[PDB]
This record gives C-alpha cells, structure tokens and sequence, in this order.
C-alpha cells in the first residue's frame, strides 16, 4: 500500500499490519511518517469488555457488558444486547417462564 | 364428609404423590419413585436449553463511539431481526417444553392409572380425576402393597370377591 | 370405601407460562429462565484486567500519557471507559 | 341396505357431528359441545398466529433510488436468508399447527369414542372407523341419552342382557 | 429354556418382526407389512429434509482477495450468526425427526398390540415387554391366522377355554 499525506488539517492516520512469522516488512519513507520503535505480540485470549461500571475483587462471571455483568445458571437475558464473553441469548420477551412441575389444577373447586 | 377427588390437597410431600383414602383417615402420598422419574427429566430441562444458548460473543459497535451510521442501521436491523428471530425460537423453544413438560405429566401419571388397573384388572374404576375406586378393604397395607408392586389381582380379586360377587 | 387419588401438588395461587396450546396457564411449578439481574459491578475473579481508564486500548499500542503505564501487559481481560482517549494529538486508525 | 360407517355423510350439520344410525331410519348430529371443543381452540389459532408477526417495519431500501451496491448486496443477501429463515419457520410452524390440528381432531374423537365405552361398558364395539355396534334397542331416546350424558350400563346393560346375555 | 422377552434376537428378517415363541422350537418374523408401513414414512424422511435445504447459492465474499474489513466483518458475523441459526433449526428439525420416529415405532408397535387384543380379546395378557401370553394352543398356523388377519376370538377363545375356563 502507498500513502500521502493531505495538508489542510492537523492529524494521524495510524495503518496497521499484521506480519507473518519469518516475512519482512518493507518501509520506504520520503516523510511524514511516525516510525514505530517497537512492534506487537499477543498473548493468551482477552475479553475487551466497554463499560462504566467499577471492578470488584470478590464477583466471579463470564458476562460483561457496559452497565455490569450477568451471573447466572438461565440460557437468556433481558439486561442487554451487547454481551461480551459466554453469554445467554437476548430475547425481547422480558419473562420466559419455563415450568418445572404440573400445571396448577387449581387447589379450590 | 369430604367428597374426595383429585387429590389438590396443598400437598407438599412430593411433586406426584397420590392421595389414599384410607376409611381409618389417612392421607399418606405415593412412592416417590414416580416423583422421582419426572425430576430426572425436568430438572435437566435448563441444561438442554443453556447448551442451545452460550456462545462466546464479542462486541460489534463501539457503543460509547460512532460507527458510519449506514452500517449502523444495517447492524441494529440485523440485530434487531435476528433478536426477533431468536426472541421467537425462545418463545417456541419455551413453549415447547413446557407443552412437553406438561404431556410428561400427563403421562406419568397416565401409568400411574395404568399401574392400578393392570395389577387389580376389575376393582379400580376411574373416576377421571385420577380417583379409583377401589372395592375391596384398602387399608395402609393396599397403599404399601402398591408402592411395593406386591398389589395384584390374584389374591386381591378375592378379597373384593367378597364384597363384589355377583353370580347369576 | 376406599380411593386411590392422583395428586397435582396444587399449591396455593401460583404464576402463569406460556404454552403451544393456550397463553397464561396457570403452573404449580416453574422457573424464569431469563433473568434480569444486573450485577452492577465488574467481576475479577482471573488475571485481573486492565483498567485502562482514561487510556482508551489503541492507546495501548501508541503511548498517550495516560496510557504510559499499560503500554505492555497481560489479563483475561480489558476495561474501557467513555473518558477514555487513544490519542492526545487528533488521529485516528 | 347401506353398510354405514364412519359418517363421512357430507354432513353439514356441525365439524364432529356423529351418525346416529337408527333402525328407524334417522341420521342426526351429535352433541354441538363436541363441535364447540374444537371450535373454541381452532379458530383462536390465526390469533395465535398474528401475536408473532404483527411487528413494526420502516423502510431501509430507498426503492425509488439508489444506495451503494456493496450495501445493497448484503441487505438484499440477509433479507433473502431472513426470508427463507422466516419461509422455514412459516412452514414449519404451520405444519406444526396443522399437524396439531390433526391431532387435536383425532384426540377429540378418541374422547368421544371413550364417552360411549366408559358410559356402556360391554355393549359398545369399536369397528375402528368410528362406528360402534350396539347391542340394545338404540332409539333416538338412546342418541338423547348419550348427548345428555344420562346413557349408563346401570340400565343400559340389562336392556342388552335380554338381547345379549348367554348363561354358562 | 429362555425366559423369551422383547424379541431383541439380533433380528435381521424386517425391523419390526415378531418373535413367535412356538413351543415346538420356532422364532418366524411378524407380517412385512408392519415393517413396509414404517419404511414408507421413514426412507421419505431424507426427501422431506433436503426440500427445505436445497437452495442457490452465489459468493459473497471474494476468497482468493480482500473486502473492506468492515463489511467484511459483518458479512462474517451475519454468516455466522446464520449458522447458528441454521444450526440450532437443523439440530431442533433432526432431533424433531427423531422424536418423531421413535414416537413412529412405538405407535407403530402399540397398534399391533392392539391388533392381537382386539382380535383375541381375552387370551392376550401383555408382559410390557412386547410379549403377549397365549392362553392356547398357538402353533405356526395361529401366527399365520395373525399375519393373516384370521386371527379371531370366535374360535380362538372357544380353543382356549379347553384351556383356560372356570365356571363358578
Ligand atoms: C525463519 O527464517 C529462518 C532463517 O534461518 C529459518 O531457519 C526458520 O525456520 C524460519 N521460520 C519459519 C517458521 O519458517
Ligand atoms: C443502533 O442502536 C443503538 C441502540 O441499541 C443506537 O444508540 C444507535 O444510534 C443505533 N445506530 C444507528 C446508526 O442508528
Ligand atoms: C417450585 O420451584 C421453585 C424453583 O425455584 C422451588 O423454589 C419451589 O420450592 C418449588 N415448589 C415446591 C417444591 O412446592
Ligand atoms: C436488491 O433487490 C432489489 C429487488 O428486491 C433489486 O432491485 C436491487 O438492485 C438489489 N440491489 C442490488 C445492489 O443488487
Ligand atoms: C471473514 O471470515 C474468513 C474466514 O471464513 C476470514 O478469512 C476473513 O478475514 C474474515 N473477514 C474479516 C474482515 O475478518
């Protein structure tokens, strides 16, 4: 890829590469480029979780989303349709009642 | 004098126990093995369906950020149909097994019947509300001999032969 | 004289399901399977993430001074907040 | 002579109207409740139906124009694959209220056909295409009986005994 | 002397054949009938399946090049969110077709139960095992009457009860 830069505003434009195992990146540069001095490795799996609520030591989950997390043992949620992580599915129908037992025949004739 | 019918009762010993209406004023419920084999399937009913729903997801939209709106609108209808889709899969999903749960009661106790009538052949008249009326000295004993499978019509025909017979 | 009745456990007024035959029926027994408790605190129990705060997580890669710090690191998970910024100087990626 | 059966008869006069063959030669419907158990369920399925379509929909295609064909493309591809998503579960949900249907006709039926066993007893032979042989003098009184409810062996079978009873 | 049960036999003639324990040392299969009237519903099963899956399909995305990254990852999440889709209504429609012909056999197999109760009426006594005790002399010819729909209680009862009548 070739770049330019265009005069008439102040700004970066940061491109990124993700480079194979024994390849070489080539860079020509005639100006106005902001060299990298060191390069990237990952790591081991992250959840990049956006959220404004606090952290707390002592709360264990898989579920985060932007106002909290959802811990539970239920495949669905009504919190939120943005989930990060191993989740239960988003539903518009506020109460799923599953039963769990006989219908209620019911206990006065 | 209460005109015993399905046994409503409030009961709290077990899910399926049966009502027997012992002359001497008893009440005692069933052999909690029939309650038992509907909690075997019942209670693994969340297991099935949280196999169907926990996937590992990641986030799409920028949400505190904006994305070109026109992508945006095809991802919030996407989302938004595909919610849709799945909110009705749910709902049908639920149904489903609430439809099912409540056929497996239904034939549960259904066996139940049948346990009475195949081990007694004529002295258990279904009243349809799962009542039997039962036509010979049912005691404690009855009730233990049912949930025992010792109940049979070999020897307790005869006993209600005594109480039933008819010959003509 | 004596009966042999099929109990229901019909307890006292319960809650309602919806089923493939009829809408509102009344159950003796059941359990919400969406749930709608939201726990408004982040879970921490694993590698413990890191709050970037005001870093936003491209700034990760390019050093803001707010990002100094988180420049290199490792967790099961990463927090961003809507103060956070990836850049000082306008840019964009 | 004809050998009645199962009373297809182009009937008109109710869905589950049952032939009432007496020898007199009369051929009324049955009991309308047997009629308005099936009427009370099916014709509330369309209602069913519109509760999970009945949805707000807005414009995303501007048909009177253009919009960037790469987006175009993959509106128009998801539309088609929700189209056939929804065509599947159209069908198939249809398929399962017909198949219901079905079954809510035959289960009715085996009601009714428990109806006349339960309340006869031994004078009631299924022939397996609805019709049962009966073995007393049946009049329209009897076919009154049955639709009041007031139709019982108590009676009923000693009635049969003089044309039935073999002593050995 | 085996306690013959359900006829598990490690059968090979038909898939619902009947072991008929003759005393005289026979294990003949059941009537092919049975079997044929399974395998019309369940080898159609494949057909039934593949109508509601066999569709055009065209590329989308441009494997051997690049697409916009953004496009390209809603594609993506649409394609896989589709699978899912696609998956969980393939996994429900064959775990629905199999429900469905387990439900087939067993309804399949309770009818010939009731083929052999309605047509000896008192000398079939059902071990719940798919077994029926014969009360008479029951040699290949009763199982050909049965395959034969001859099988009748208008002279098989009169047979058994040199066997089987108490008078009283
Ligand atoms: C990387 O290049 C070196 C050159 O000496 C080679 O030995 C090594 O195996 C290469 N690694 C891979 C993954 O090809
Ligand atoms: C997409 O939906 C979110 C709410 O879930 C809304 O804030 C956002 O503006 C929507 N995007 C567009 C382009 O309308
Ligand atoms: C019904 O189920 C709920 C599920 O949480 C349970 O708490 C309740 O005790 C059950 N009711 C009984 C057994 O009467
Ligand atoms: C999308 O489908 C409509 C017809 O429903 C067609 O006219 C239109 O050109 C299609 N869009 C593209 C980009 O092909
Ligand atoms: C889309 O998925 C394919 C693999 O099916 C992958 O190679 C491609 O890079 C993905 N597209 C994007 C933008 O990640």
């Amino acid at each position: 890829q070739s770049f330019t830069p265009n005069p008439g505003a102040r700004r970066i434009d940061f491109h990124w590469l993700l480079l194979d195992p024994n390849d070489t990146v080539t860079f020509t540069f005639n100006g106005a480029f902001i060299a990298p001095d060191r390069t990237s490795f990952f790591r081991g799996e992250s959840l990049g979780v956006q959220s404004d609520a606090p952290l707390d030591s002592s709360c264990r989950g898989d579920c985060f989303h932007s106002g909290g997390t959802i811990v539970s043992s239920l495949p669905f949620q009504n919190i939120n349709s943005r989930t990060v992580g191993k989740c239960p599915r988003y539903v518009k129908q506020k109460s799923l009642l599953l039963a769990t037992g006989m219908r209620n025949v019911p206990e006065k004739p | 004098a209460g005109f015993i019918e399905n046994g409503w009762e409030g009961l709290i010993n077990g899910w399926y126990g049966f009502r027997h209406q012992n002359a001497q004023g008893e009440g005692t419920a069933a052999d909690y093995k029939s309650t038992q084999s509907a909690i075997d399937q019942i209670t693994g009913k969340l297991n099935r369906l949280i196999g169907k729903t926990n996937q590992q997801f990641e986030l799409i939209d920028n949400e505190f950020n904006e994305i070109e709106q026109q992508i945006g609108n095809v991802i919030n209808w996407t989302r938004d149909a595909m919610t849709e889709i799945w909110s009705y899969n749910a709902e049908l999903l639920v149904a489903m097994e609430n439809q099912h749960t409540i056929d497996l009661a239904d034939s549960e106790m259904s066996k139940l019947y049948e346990r009475v009538k195949k081990q007694l052949r004529e002295n258990a008249e279904e009243d349809g509300t799962g009542c039997f009326e039962i036509f010979h000295k049912c005691d404690d004993q009855c009730m233990e001999s049912i949930r025992n499978n010792t109940y049979d019509h070999t020897q307790y025909r005869t006993e209600s032969l005594q109480n039933r017979i008819q010959i003509d | 004289g004596d009966k042999i009745c099929l109990g229901h456990h019909a307890v006292a007024n319960g809650t309602k399901v919806n089923t493939l035959t009829e809408r509102g029926i009344e159950v003796v027994n059941a359990t919400e399977t969406v749930e709608t408790t939201n726990i408004k605190k982040i879970c921490t129990q694993g590698k413990r993430p890191t709050d970037l705060g005001q870093c936003g997580l491209l700034g990760t890669l390019i050093g803001p001074p707010q990002c100094d710090q988180f420049l290199e690191f490792s967790s099961d998970l990463i927090i961003e907040r809507r103060e956070g910024t990836d850049i000082c100087y306008p840019g964009r990626f």
